[PDB]
């Protein structure tokens, strides 16, 4: 879809038009919700191995919330710049076809018909 | 405290109402602007609701 | 919404850190507490619903059935705590998370305002019921009775996101606040006749209809007493809540496309009513006696006029509550004899007067002796069907009739006559089983002094 | 894991440790043929490690403290309940031959990661290659039915077709009627409901199906009743044998290691003997195996792994 | 002692323990300052400052 | 098996995959095709017992016919253009002998009929590496040639495979084979959304080699091969029972677990192309795959199967296998629904 | 098959039965050899004479369905002057669907057959008057 | 032949006979009676009084009072100037443009 | 009177060559 976009710089997580773009807040909700996720995967990895859940090793899971929470904040990033790259080209596609897009002639109710169908 | 797992849930609910009411404050993009409440701003205050 | 949804989620960790002694006193303590802080949303207003965010919102008929959610939940937990007296700790954990997530599923499902939010929620309440009928069932085709519940579910549902997702790509949003100002007449086609049924099906089989029903005297039956509650209850009232949800887009379609559901349900009513006349299990009689009466609310929802609606909505509180105590009286006699027949244990009013009583109650509720919600519900919506067409009367008092019929049969049966000889564990009734008797009956008959409550958003 | 790919890559190769006194020897007899001091004193002639003889509780001594658990924990089965009454109708024999069969599998499992990781031989008393005579003397008896011996067969099959068979396999000729003397002379109460048949098909089993079978794959040494206490003769015989049979010879560093990483895996050693064949005798139902299963988890150092166990003194269980 | 063989896991591995620690706060700190700068050099494209 | 040949072996397989994703030569797609294959075949044959060279033997036949029809469409694209970039076919004879081979790379239907055999015949890891690693190669020059596919056939092979998986699945009690239905039926829906938005094809084959590789890795760590050895597992290990309960679900497309993302944004791109009818009839279908999903699920976790008494033989001894990131991909393959807008990052 | 296919649907309903109910059995007979075909290649037969027995056998059930139904939704659509309408198209589906009963000689099959074929038949025919598309061309 | 070996159906325990003022809600005492005066505490005292009471007194629930306040002051204004007091038509005809036929 | 739990011949049925 958006190949001829991502076509002539490839292989680029993040483009240099990225930095442009207000980067995540650390207190993202789908970055606490990544962490939590890797947190769930901490204590079912004690949890298949036989050890206590909650207490058995405060830097393995330690280790699970921060690999999870880096790799999603990265994520997040790549996110938000797609969906700006979307937004823009689809704005710059209209503005530069105005033929294709008219501007639609709104009338108020007073003028409008609409059928009526009784209930009974 | 002995009796923390008592206080789990009554702060949870209090969280809950502290989101609610930042994001009612977040959604205050028509306040003081619709149709039927619109008027003019009593004096010592800056906004109609927060 | 989310001043419910952080308590209930906060529940999980109390029952995962609580002792091996304090999981259901914990529980039910804290879950009563939620059940009385639900009462901030009958903040309603007579023009604008009660709007709180972009994903959540409240108005009028999504009120009562929260209500009734977050109140049934601690019934529940009163309810399976001694049928799992003997069971591993972990595994009594589990069972009180799955109560915990199918109340998460379901008020996070009534408050939707996205029509696709409120489908997926929908179906991830299929999960905790299926896991809860299939493992803690005592019986040997539960496996059978969650298969038939959730390929019947499934089968309907599928067509429902099919259609959902059209009506999204072609009206550009599935905002339920945006579809009310939004909304289009639906013309005579084969193409909207198809929409009308992928649009209704999946409630239709969820309520359920006369013809769907094959599921619900199996999941009913086989689950354990926490699993009937909640699904007699809550679980049949999210199709009653879709139907009225959906039915806005349906215009002016409806009129000659409800036809065959409003014979189909006309007719069922009577059949399943006939049915209950000739039961020899109690739990099965109750389940019919729920399809006559979600039957009634199909065709309530059908004929959609004001006095409909309104009787529609009081019907599935009515019946909800009524439903959840009559499942817990039978329990309460499937744990003194162990057994489900009907003419086994009899004559129980010489050795439990005092849940004759609740019985007697109970089956008077279900009769809709007047000035009970149910009487309320089930007058109203034989007034709208009487203006529907005047031949519905007839169709209407034979139900009466068989309802009456089939109620006090169950009442004499099991209370009254010459008891069992051979039967001699017959223990006095609990405080807990009383209690519960009680926390099912008292709202019941307090809705009756103030039922303006329980009336849908067009009161 | 202490030894896996990254040990051998980086040099852990088992030939370098393997000398020429690391033999597999595996002692067999009838029921009182005095093998037991025989094993004693060859294992400490040439110095090789001693494993007495698998019995019901063998795997209770190799995991947590050692000591015996409860006969419910362990094997379910009695031995002595066995020779009181041997045509029990709960099937009590397979169920005891089956558990019997399974811990000589994991005492060969040890013996032989012993022996590939230190290099030093291992003695034997009656290995796995040695256990069938006495389910062949059951059914002969009419003890146990077709069915056990099919099930024994079938996990036979997909068990020893993976081990390595022992360098020497030692023999001691003892009659039934000296086993016989021999039982009452010992003074168990038990042992003198052993009848002369079962001896003497124990003994027609040996002789006919065990050496003829066994002298292909390996080396067999018999001897008397009173030859046998010369230890001396034994030690010699055994330093004296020319070892040119078997697979033993065609063992190269991979097949070692791969044999090696199998062993180690316990959980992998015992895979096949709860294959799901439902046998009257063996099968156990739901409610009794979920109580006893959860009466075992409350045993002091059973509920957790090894190094977990806070009620056992265990610390820094946080960082580990 | 309580067992009869020492287990594997008797006693914490520290090297890993301190491999574990140092690569979450290096992880920490180098996240943190990859924020600090995004969000400055979105206020010195944006010209927000 | 050498630890270091094995290595070599693995890097080789990978090695050619990467040659496929990478080159811009048709002969260089079919050099990385050969390489791979010619790699993963000791794979297969890592236990040296007549099903695994019996397997061998079909993999290769039909591997080799359809790397030579590959061949074929390259020389004919090649004579019909005069050029070798991987781009757009000039030829619809080309263009159906490369989606045929392609189809027969990727196994599925009608030329399924070496996938569950083949998958039965091998260890449980070359199944998982078979399952999840050779389909990447295939699905990505099915990416790059789009514009030239003819959409009869692709959307026919689609619904075949989808059909023809369930039924199949159906009958089955190996997990092996149970596996390899339920890769054809994914397959049919990865190619069948595949003309309409290539990025939710993406998206599918991601969630389904998650979800796949979390159940292979569960049931090598169990060591079970069959339905009732697998039905053993809750007198042994109850927590692995609940994790192959909740991917047995997630597996079969129901809410809200991930599984239901890939086939919730299909049928929203497919009835942005006014088509109705098939994205029905392929819910309809996956229903069958969650049946046989659900009857695992009976048989393992929601019952309590009889056990036997060498059970508490295995009680006393603890697991040592390297379950491999089985939490992490136990964890993706359940809750992952609400993180559903990720999907724009691999456009 | 392209063709067959727009050789039916080119002929007005109700019009010429006898070339509807050629056009459909060609259909039919076409469907009924690749059946037995694909039938022949993986369910090998005892003898050549037994793998022709079921080809004809296959062959002929398949083109007794297309003409029965042609001819009964066109003889239909003759009789009631309206010709765009799947309520024909459902009686020769139900009558293709006894057509197939007769041919096993087993009544509940053939029963089965009429509801399913008679519905399958009334959907193709409204997806003809509305303009379904099945294999939908790429458009977004 | 004997089946497999599983234990008998337990007998059901009578939580009567142990303890005589039991509730039923647990096996130990204290907890059984905790458990009783939580249940009584804040399932009745609590929730169905204060429920009770919140709902009684709701602050003009769905605006009909104020309805029936303003179509007073409506009625009186519309009766005291010789108005009709509702028209047929909801919206005045003269801002509606009907189609032309 | 307690919980119905699968006997031989259900896991019989299920662990055939073909279902
Ligand atoms: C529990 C068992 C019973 C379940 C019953 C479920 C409902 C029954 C009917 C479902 C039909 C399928 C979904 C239709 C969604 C329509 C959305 C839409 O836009 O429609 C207009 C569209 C119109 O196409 P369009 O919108 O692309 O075109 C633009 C509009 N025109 C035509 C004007 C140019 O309808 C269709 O595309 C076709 C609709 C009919 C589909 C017929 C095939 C399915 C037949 C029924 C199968 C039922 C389940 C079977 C299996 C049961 C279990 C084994
Ligand atoms: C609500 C939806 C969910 C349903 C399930 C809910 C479960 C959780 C339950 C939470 C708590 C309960 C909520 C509902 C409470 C309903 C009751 C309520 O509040 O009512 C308010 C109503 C309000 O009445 P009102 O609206 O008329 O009062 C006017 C309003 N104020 C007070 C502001 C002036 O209370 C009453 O009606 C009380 C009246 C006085 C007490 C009764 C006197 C008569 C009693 C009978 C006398 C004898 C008669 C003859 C008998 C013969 C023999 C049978
Ligand atoms: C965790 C992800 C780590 C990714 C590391 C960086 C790798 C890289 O450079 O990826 C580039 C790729 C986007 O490159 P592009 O050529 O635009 O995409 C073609 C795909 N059709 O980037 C991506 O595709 C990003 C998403 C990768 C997700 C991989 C795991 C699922
Ligand atoms: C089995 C369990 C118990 C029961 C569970 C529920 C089962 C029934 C659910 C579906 C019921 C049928 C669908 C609703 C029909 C309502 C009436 C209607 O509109 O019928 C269609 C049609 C009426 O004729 P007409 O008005 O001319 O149609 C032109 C429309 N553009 O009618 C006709 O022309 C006659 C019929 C033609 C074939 C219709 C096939 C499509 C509908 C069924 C699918
Ligand atoms: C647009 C997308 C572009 C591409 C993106 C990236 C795609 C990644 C695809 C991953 C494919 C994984 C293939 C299978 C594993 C490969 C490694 C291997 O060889 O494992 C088998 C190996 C065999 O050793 P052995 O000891 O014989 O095992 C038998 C059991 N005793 O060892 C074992 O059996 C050890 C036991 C544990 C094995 C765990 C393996 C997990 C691998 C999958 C991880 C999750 C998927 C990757 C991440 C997400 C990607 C989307
Ligand atoms: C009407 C004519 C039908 C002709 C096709 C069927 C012929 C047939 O059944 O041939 C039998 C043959 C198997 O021969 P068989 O006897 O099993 O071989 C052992 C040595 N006698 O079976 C085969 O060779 C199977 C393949 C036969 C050809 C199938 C494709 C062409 C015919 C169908 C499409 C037209
Ligand atoms: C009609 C008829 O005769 O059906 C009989 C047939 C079985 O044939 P048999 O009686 O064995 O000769 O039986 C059949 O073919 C199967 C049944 C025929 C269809 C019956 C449809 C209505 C069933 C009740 C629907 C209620 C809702
Ligand atoms: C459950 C199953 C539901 C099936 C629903 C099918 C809906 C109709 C789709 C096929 C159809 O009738 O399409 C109409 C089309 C004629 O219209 P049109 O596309 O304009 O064709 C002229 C070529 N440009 O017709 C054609 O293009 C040719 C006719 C197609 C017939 C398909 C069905 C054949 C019989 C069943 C197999
Ligand atoms: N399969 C078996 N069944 C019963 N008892 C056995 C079995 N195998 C070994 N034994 C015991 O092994 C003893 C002989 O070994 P030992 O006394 O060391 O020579 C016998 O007295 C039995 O108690």
């Amino acid at each position: 879809m958006m190949t001829g976009r991502q076509a002539r710089a490839p292989l680029q997580f993040l483009p240099d038009e990225a930095r442009s773009l207000p980067p995540p807040k650390l207190t993202d909700p789908r970055l606490a919700y990544i962490g939590f996720l890797g947190y769930c995967s901490g204590l079912i990895d004690n949890a298949i191995r036989r050890r206590p859940v909650l207490s058995a090793g405060l830097h393995r899971q330690f280790l699970y919330i921060t690999s999870f929470v880096f790799v999603g904040y990265y994520l997040l990033k790549r996110q938000d710049y797609m969906y700006a790259v979307r937004d823009h080209d689809m704005f710059s596609y209209i503005k530069s076809h105005p033929e294709d897009f008219p501007e639609k002639d709104k009338k108020t109710y007073r003028e409008v018909f609409e059928e009526f169908h009784p209930v009974r | 405290r002995d009796h923390w797992i008592h206080v789990l849930v009554p702060v949870g609910f209090v969280f809950g109402y502290y989101l609610d009411r930042k994001n009612d404050e977040k959604l205050a993009a028509f306040r003081n602007k619709s149709l039927l409440y619109k008027r003019e701003l009593k004096p010592q205050e800056e906004v109609t609701w927060k | 919404m989310l001043k419910y949804i952080i308590p209930t989620m906060m529940l999980m960790p109390l029952t995962w850190l609580s002792k091996n002694s304090m999981i259901w006193i914990n529980t039910t303590l804290h879950s009563l507490l939620i059940s009385l802080t639900s009462l901030l949303l009958l903040n309603q207003f007579g023009d604008n619903s009660l709007n709180f965010s972009l994903t959540f919102f409240s108005d009028s008929l999504s009120t009562p059935l929260l209500i009734l959610t977050m109140w049934l939940l601690p019934l529940m937990l009163m309810a399976s705590q001694h049928h799992l007296s003997k069971e591993n700790l972990a595994r009594k954990k589990l069972f009180i998370s799955m109560l915990i997530l199918l109340q998460l599923f379901l008020i996070m499902t009534f408050t939707a305002t996205e029509l696709i939010f409120f489908y997926i929620m929908f179906e991830a309440t299929l999960v905790p019921t299926l896991i809860i009928i299939t493992r803690w069932g005592n019986q040997t085709e539960r496996l059978n009775a969650g298969l038939y519940f959730l390929f019947y579910t499934l089968a309907g549902s599928l067509p429902l996101l099919v259609a959902l997702i059209y009506i999204q790509n072609t009206m550009g949003s599935l905002n339920f606040l945006i579809l009310q100002y939004w909304v289009q007449p639906m013309p005579n086609s084969w193409s909207n006749t198809f929409m009308w049924l992928a649009c209704m099906m999946a409630f239709m089989v969820k309520m359920p209809l006369y013809g769907l029903h094959l599921w619900l005297p199996k999941a009913h039956v086989e689950a354990p007493i926490a699993g009937s509650m909640v699904l007699a209850a809550i679980l049949l009232k999210l199709g009653g809540y879709g139907m009225m949800r959906i039915t806005l887009l349906l215009n002016p379609i409806t009129d000659f496309m409800a036809y065959p559901f409003i014979m189909l349900s006309l007719w069922g009513m009577i059949m399943t009513s006939s049915i209950c006349l000739r039961q020899t299990d109690l739990k099965s009689l109750i389940a019919y006696s729920s399809v006559s009466h979600m039957a009634l609310v199909i065709v309530a929802i059908l004929i959609q006029t004001p006095w409909s609606y309104m009787g529609a909505t009081a019907l599935m509180i009515a019946h909800g509550l009524t439903s959840s105590m009559l499942f817990c009286l039978a329990n309460s006699n499937y744990e003194r004899v162990h057994s489900r027949t009907m003419i086994l244990a009899r004559g129980l009013q010489t050795l439990l007067p005092l849940m004759a009583a609740w019985w007697l109650l109970a089956s008077l509720t279900n009769l809709a002796l007047p000035p009970s919600i149910n009487l309320i519900g089930e007058l109203f919506v034989v007034m709208s069907t009487f203006s529907w067409s005047n031949i519905t009367i007839i169709l209407m008092g034979l139900n009466m009739v068989i309802t009456a019929l089939y109620s006090l049969y169950m009442l004499i049966t099991t209370q009254r006559g010459k008891h069992t000889h051979h039967i001699n564990n017959i223990l006095p009734s609990f405080t807990r089983e009383n209690a519960l008797m009680s926390l099912h009956m008292l709202p019941l008959l307090l809705l009756s002094l103030n039922p303006k409550i329980i009336l849908g958003p067009l009161y | 894991l202490q030894y896996g790919p990254l040990a051998y890559i980086l040099g852990e190769k088992t030939t370098k440790k393997m000398t020429e006194n690391s033999k597999l020897i595996t002692v067999d007899g009838n029921i009182c043929s005095g093998k037991s001091k025989l094993a004693k004193e060859v294992a400490e002639k040439l110095g090789l490690k001693h494993f007495p003889e698998a019995g019901i509780h063998y795997a209770d001594s190799t995991t947590g403290d050692g000591k015996p658990l409860p006969v419910r924990f362990s094997g379910n089965c009695s031995l002595e309940k066995f020779y009181d009454d041997p045509k029990s109708n709960d099937g009590n024999s397979y169920r005891l031959q089956a558990w019997l069969y399974a811990s000589r599998l994991l005492q060969y499992a040890d013996a032989l990661e012993h022996l590939l990781s230190t290099g030093q031989g291992v003695v034997l008393e009656r290995s796995i290659y040695s256990d069938f005579v006495f389910l062949e003397a059951m059914y002969r008896q009419g003890f146990i039915r077709k069915q056990c011996v099919d099930h024994y067969n079938q996990v036979k099959k997909v068990t020893v077709c993976e081990y390595l068979p022992p360098h020497v396999v030692i023999y001691v000729d003892v009659p039934v009627s000296e086993v016989q003397s021999r039982i009452q002379k010992k003074g168990n109460p038990h042992e003198m409901k052993i009848t002369s048949a079962y001896l003497q098909d124990i003994e027609n089993v040996y002789k006919g199906t065990f050496l003829p079978e066994m002298s292909e794959k390996c080396e067999v040494l018999q001897y008397s009743a009173w030859e046998a206490e010369d230890a001396e003769k034994v030690v010699e015989d055994i330093q004296y044998l020319k070892y040119d049979k078997g697979p033993w010879l065609d063992q190269d560093d991979r097949k070692l290691h791969n044999l090696r990483m199998l062993v180690q895996d316990k959980l992998e050693v015992l895979n096949y003997t709860s294959i799901p064949v439902f046998l009257p005798e063996v099968t156990i139902g739901a409610h009794q195996s979920d109580r006893v299963f959860q009466e075992f988890t409350e045993l002091p150092g059973r509920k957790y792994r090894a190094g977990y166990n806070e009620d056992v003194g265990d610390k820094w269980i946080w960082l580990k | 002692k309580f067992y009869i063989q020492e287990p594997p896991h008797g006693s914490p591995n520290w090297l890993k323990v301190g491999l574990t620690l140092g690569t979450s706060a290096f992880l920490w700190i180098y996240l943190i300052k990859q924020h600090n700068e995004d969000v400055l050099e979105y206020k010195r494209r944006n010209g927000l400052e | 098996m050498n630890p270091i040949i094995l290595i070599i072996i693995l890097m080789t397989v990978m090695l050619g995959t990467i040659i496929v994703m990478i080159s811009t030569h048709w002969l260089l797609i079919w050099i990385g095709f050969e390489m791979n294959m010619l790699a993963i075949i000791p794979i297969m044959m890592k236990k040296h017992n007549p099903r695994a060279t019996e397997a061998s033997t079909k993999y290769f036949l039909t591997q080799s016919t359809a790397s030579m029809l590959l061949m074929m469409a390259i020389i004919i694209n090649l004579m019909f253009s005069g050029q070798w970039t991987v781009m757009k076919l000039f030829n619809p004879m080309a263009s159906m002998l490369m989606t045929m081979a392609l189809a027969m790379k990727l196994g599925m239907a009608p030329f399924h009929f070496w996938v569950p055999e083949v998958t039965q015949g091998i260890p449980l890891s070359s199944g998982l590496i078979l399952l999840t690693w050779q389909k990447l190669a295939p699905m990505s020059v099915l990416y790059q040639i789009l514009p030239s596919i003819n959409l009869d056939l692709i959307l026919t092979l689609s619904i075949l495979s989808i059909t023809i998986g369930g039924w199949g699945g159906l009958n089955q009690t190996q997990l092996r084979k149970i596996m390899a239905y339920s890769s054809i039926a994914h397959m049919g829906w990865m190619t069948a959304v595949l003309l309409y938005n290539p990025t939710m094809t993406l998206l599918n084959l991601i969630i389904y080699i998650i979800m796949t590789s979390t159940m292979f890795t569960l049931f090598m760590a169990n060591s079970t091969t069959t339905t009732l050895s697998l039905s053993h597992t809750w007198n042994k290990a109850p927590i692995m029972t609940i994790l192959v309960l909740i991917t047995l679900l997630s597996m079969g497309g129901l809410p809200p677990l991930s599984g239901f993302m890939p086939k919730w944004m299909i049928i929203q791109e497919m009835t942005k192309n006014d088509s109705i009818i098939l994205p029905t009839l392929m819910a309809i279908t996956a229903l069958l795959n969650l049946y046989f999903y659900m009857r695992l699920t009976y048989s393992t976790a929601l019952t309590m199967f009889p056990s036997t008494n060498n059970m508490k033989m295995k009680w006393q001894f603890p697991t040592t296998k390297r379950m491999t990131l089985l939490p992490t991909m136990t964890v993706l393959s359940t809750m992952l629904l609400p993180l559903t807008p990720i999907l724009s990052i691999l456009e | 098959a392209k063709t067959l296919l727009h050789q039916y649907w080119d002929i007005p309903e109700g019009t010429e039965c006898h070339r509807k109910t050629y056009a459909a059995t060609s259909i039919g007979g076409a469907s009924g050899l690749v059946v037995s075909a694909y039938s022949v290649a993986l369910k090998t037969p005892t003898s050549f004479l037994e793998g022709v027995a079921r080809t004809g056998r296959y062959t002929f059930t398949a083109a007794a369905i297309g003409a029965i139904f042609g001819l009964t939704s066109c003889i239909s659509a003759q009789v009631r002057e309206k010709p765009d309408d799947p309520l024909n198209y459902l009686i020769g589906g139900c009558a293709g669907g006894l057509t197939l009963g007769a041919r096993t000689r087993s009544y509940g099959i053939g029963a089965a057959a009429c509801a399913y074929m008679g519905l399958t038949a009334a959907l193709v025919k409204m997806g003809q008057l509305e303009g379904w598309k099945v294999f939908a061309e790429p458009k977004v | 032949t004997l089946r497999w070996q599983e234990d008998p159906e337990p007998e059901d325990e009578n939580l009567y006979e142990k303890n005589p003022d039991s509730h039923g809600y647990d096996k130990d005492p204290a907890v059984d009676v905790w458990n009783m005066r939580v249940v009584f505490f804040f399932g009745f005292s609590i929730v169905l009084v204060l429920g009770s009471t919140f709902v009684a007194y709701l602050p003009d629930y769905r605006m009909q009072e104020w309805a029936r306040r303003e179509a007073e002051r409506l009625v009186k204004y519309r009766e005291a100037h010789g108005l009709p007091l509702m028209e047929s038509n909801c919206f005045d005809p003269s801002k509606i443009q009907l189609p032309e036929d | 009177a307690r919980q119905w739990q699968p006997d031989v011949e259900w896991a019989e049925q299920y662990g055939g060559a073909v279902m």
